RNA sequence: CCCGGCGAGGGGAGUGAAAAAGAACCUGAAACCGUGUACGUACAAGCAGUGGGAGCACGCUUAGGCGUGUGACUGCGUACC
RNA sequence: UGUAACGGGGCUAAACCAUGCACCGAAGCUGCGGCAGCGACGCUUAUGCGUUGUUGGGUAGGGGAGCGUUCUGUAAGCCUGCGAAGGUGUGCUGUGAGGCAUGCUGGAGGUAUCAGAAGUGCGAAUGCUGACAUAAGUAACGAUAAAGCGGGUGAAAAGCCC
């Protein structure tokens, strides 16, 4: 007999709150990632989103290491011209913060289709209190 | 009620009553058998084996007919080289419906 | 028969 | 003997062609395209029974390890109890009972973790 | 300048999205005579907004 | 009742004559009639021709009663295609296929 | 095949495959290029395996008695249903008789009747004895054959 | 007999075992082109399949993760000589 | 050409050294079922079983065994208008080339078995013949001396007649 196999007509998700404050990118990103793509279940299932709805809160003053905040690069290509713009680590939580993280997960979520779509599940608001009241999201630490 | 156990180089959880393919036995169309290598028994608490087996444990089962698989096309090629093989491939299997689950 | 610039020399020497 | 041909030649042909049913475009219709289709469908299965067997060990893997972890233990640990859990073997897979009986499974991680103290 | 493949049958088609036709709906009938007409025209008697201009 | 009519080895692509039984496919007939009447294609007048002798056909042979009936399945197939010779120049030869088109049109009321 | 062995068209040049003949078998009309001939299928078969053959197949005949011998063997006149009725009468449909020195009746009737011929002693062939289900031979011809085969 | 241009072509009628044998006529394959229905397809990147695999339509079976068709999503994957 | 000298994310250990125990990981090893060659041993020898050890990637190429097609015999037999061949589906079967059955179509031939004989198997040769795609309803409609209107005829007139 077959083994089993989530079914996205049935997966449970459930929503929760995590603060980035002092918390490391990075270190952060491979639990959102984890906890994105559901490998925490009966993950068991590559094939399907199995994750679980989770928003971040103060993505501003996330920590980095090293001389990182003054020396990470973050590059990208306008497809222009010669349009190689970039924007350094600090530069990047000057202006729209909540960029930082983002990129930082999608870039740990698998690859096409599915993985554009466990991203969708993030919800990464610079500052400290998130409109989402309605989903009764669960704190969880990590 | 479940248990699992040992038959075919491969292992199976088997609720009673439950009908079962398995890699071929010798044993005539209609007769019982018994498989004395149970891995695990299962009711509202369970006993895994502490070596392999548990003791008391046996699952029974009458075979209900043997037969051969879909038939698999096994294709062999290799490019630019004048060589290929195409060998088709049927699996025996036999069929048992389980009665047992001695807990 | 045969295109013209097939027949012609200049065009088709090219590389020599 | 003069033989007439072409009676078992449009045999062997639609032989091929009923195997590329399902094929986009020429790969279904045009025999010179579908003989190749239907060849390299061929090899593609010989090779994915064996990938098979593998897909789907990782695919336990994986399950049994958010479990083991589910119960506060990793997969490494966790086997090596049961390894170590006086002899004592199991499949992978039947750790199916890690998605249908969760209470069955933590009792599996108690008795590995016991081997391991 | 020429193809290196075959365009498909499917592609064909898709170029072929936009080449169907739209039919009228703007049929309107002339308040004197019966008839049937492209609106701002006259209809086949030579009737057009009620009067009759045009014999033939 | 079925009942339809046709016109065999007319002289139209058929992707020509398609598209204008593309804008009549299931409409009432009596709409057909002034849609064809209003489409400036040759092969308006065609299909017309066909429609109409459908028609006349459902009238005369069955049931009749034209008021109830509408143009329930129309297509046309490709006929065959008469080949000619034409010549673009130096000594070369262009075939051009002379194509030709099966009309059918097949009216009922269910 | 019948065409001039003019070149169909240039070397190179025109963007067309070789060609050299058209009488060519890879070409239509015209070809075939093991083009058979009248030939001769005799085989040798030495003079003792002929012998042997021959006495391998009696000796199977008596063997399954599909051989019956008998003291003369002729027709009273040159008439086939006469002949039906003898063979009638001898239980036999398909026979092979050979005679001692072969009489006209005999040979006239049975020239129709399809499952039955009569050869005189020399006209012994290998596929006749087997051919029949039956081979009857006069004792007298019996004679003959012995000294035949030797 | 009817539509049509005293047309082309067609529909009835009638002949025939058969008209789906109607003269562009035994059989009538394949490339190729359509009409109809089921399912998929407008946030997605590549030899187009293959291993997995939900949903839908359909049959089942008495259920029972079953047959057929389709194939979201997904692992792997650069045709032949 | 664009980050472009960890594959990326990212990492201050997720880097490097040492020691150690885990675990992942292959078509390798093992397990269960199956085929075939060569061995031996036992059942039993015009042999085949049962074990059992072992071997089975493969181009040029050598060896072995086969499928099917056309035609001769076997055959004045056998199948066949209560439906042959061919065509198209479907089920079953074989390791395969295949085979058997049957629905529909078709409307007159087909041939087991064992032998016999070859115009005996196609995707390629810028192969040959025919049919049909594609680019595409795209270029073009052959002198830039030029047409407008009225009236005839006609199913229809920019093009014919006046
Ligand atoms: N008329 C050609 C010249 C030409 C004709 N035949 C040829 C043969 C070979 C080379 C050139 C030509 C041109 O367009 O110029
Ligand atoms: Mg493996
Ligand atoms: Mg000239
Ligand atoms: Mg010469
Ligand atoms: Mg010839
Ligand atoms: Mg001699
Ligand atoms: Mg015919
Ligand atoms: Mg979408
Ligand atoms: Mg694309
Ligand atoms: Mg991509
Ligand atoms: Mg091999
Ligand atoms: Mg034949
Ligand atoms: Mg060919
Ligand atoms: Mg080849
Ligand atoms: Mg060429
Ligand atoms: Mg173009
Ligand atoms: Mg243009
Ligand atoms: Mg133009």
């Amino acid at each position: 007999m077959k083994t089993f196999t989530a079914k996205p007509e049935t997966v449970k998700r459930d929503w929760y709150v995590v603060d980035a404050t002092g918390k490391t990118l990075g270190r952060l990103a491979t639990e959102l990632a984890r906890r994105l793509r559901g490998k925490h279940k009966a993950e068991y299932t590559p094939h399907v989103d199995t994750g679980d709805y989770i928003i971040v809160l103060n993505a501003d003053k996330v920590a980095v290491t090293g001389n990182k905040r003054t020396d990470k690069v973050y590059y990208h290509h306008t497809g222009h011209i010669g349009g190689i713009k970039q924007a350094t680590f600090e530069e990047m939580i000057a202006r729209r913060p909540e960029r930082v993280i983002e990129i930082a997960v999608k870039g740990m979520l698998p690859k096409g289709p599915l993985g554009r779509a466990m991203f969708r599940k993030l919800k990464v608001y610079a500052g400290n209190e998130h409109n989402h009241a309605a989903q009764q999201p669960q704190v969880l630490d990590i | 009620m479940y248990a699992v156990f040992q038959s075919g180089g491969k292992q199976h959880r088997v609720s009673e009553g439950q009908t079962v393919r398995l890699e071929k036995l010798d044993i005539a169309t209609g007769e019982t058998v018994e498989f004395a290598e149970v891995l695990m028994i299962a009711n509202g608490e369970e006993v895994k084996i502490g070596v392999p087996f548990v003791d008391g444990g046996v699952i029974k089962a009458e075979v209900v007919a043997h037969g051969r698989g879909e038939k698999v096309k096994i294709v062999k090629f290799r490019r630019r080289k004048h060589y290929r093989k195409q060998q088709g491939h049927r699996q025996w299997f036999t069929d048992v419906k389980i009665t047992g689950i001695s807990a | 028969t045969s295109k013209w610039f097939n027949i012609d020399n200049k065009i088709v020497d090219h590389r020599p | 003997a003069r033989v007439k041909r072409g009676v078992i030649a449009r045999a062997r042909h639609k032989k091929i062609l009923k195997q590329a049913k399902g094929y986009y475009g020429a790969r279904s219709r045009v025999y010179r395209v579908a003989f190749q289709a239907v060849i390299k469908a061929g090899q593609y299965a010989y090779r994915d029974r064996r990938q098979r067997k593998r897909q789907f060990r990782q695919l336990w893997i994986a399950r049994i390890n958010a479990a083991a972890r589910q119960n506060g233990i990793s997969y490494s640990k966790f086997i090596n109890g049961l390894k170590k859990a006086s002899v004592e073997i199991d499949r992978k897979i039947l750790a199916d009972i890690a998605v249908f009986d969760k209470v069955a499974f933590t009792a599996l991680v108690e008795k590995a973790k016991a081997a391991l103290a | 300048a020429v193809q290196q493949n075959k365009p498909t049958r499917s592609k064909r088609g898709m170029r072929r999205s936009h080449d169907a036709l739209t039919a009228v709906t703007s049929l309107s009938v002339d308040k004197t005579s019966g008839e049937k007409h492209l609106r701002h025209h006259i209809t086949a008697d030579g009737y057009y907004r009620g009067r009759k201009v045009i014999a033939k | 009742m079925e009942t339809i009519a046709k016109h065999r080895h007319a002289r139209s692509s058929a992707q020509k004559v398609r598209l204008v039984a593309d804008l009549i496919r299931g409409k009432k007939v009596s709409q057909a009639l002034d849609i064809l009447t209003y489409t400036n294609k040759k092969a308006a007048v065609l299909v017309k021709k066909v429609l109409e002798s459908a028609i006349a056909n459902a009238e005369h042979n069955d049931g009749a009663d034209i008021d109830d009936l509408k143009v329930t399945k129309i297509f046309v197939d490709e006929g065959p295609s008469m080949k000619r010779i034409m010549p673009r120049a130096k000594g070369r030869a262009d075939r051009i296929l002379k194509r030709t088109s099966h009309i059918t049109v097949v009216v009922s009321d269910r | 095949v019948t065409g001039s062995g003019k070149k169909p068209w240039r070397q190179k040049g025109t963007g067309r495959a070789r060609s050299g003949s058209i009488k060519s078998p890879i070409w239509r009309s015209g070809g075939v290029t093991f083009a058979a001939r009248p030939q001769d299928h005799s085989q040798k078969v030495n003079k003792k395996m002929y012998r042997g053959a021959l006495k391998s197949i009696l000796s199977e005949l008596v063997r399954q008695d599909r051989l019956i011998v008998v003291e003369k063997f002729s027709v009273e006149a040159p008439k086939t249903k006469l002949l039906a009725q003898k063979l009638k009468d001898m239980a036999l449909e398909d026979v092979l008789i050979i005679t001692g020195e072969l009489d006209e009746n005999l040979f006239l009737a049975a020239r129709n009747l399809h499952k039955v011929d009569v050869r005189d002693a020399t006209g012994i062939d290998p596929v006749s004895l087997i051919a029949f289900d039956k081979v009857v031979m006069t004792a007298d011809a019996v004679k003959q054959v012995e000294e035949m085969l030797a």
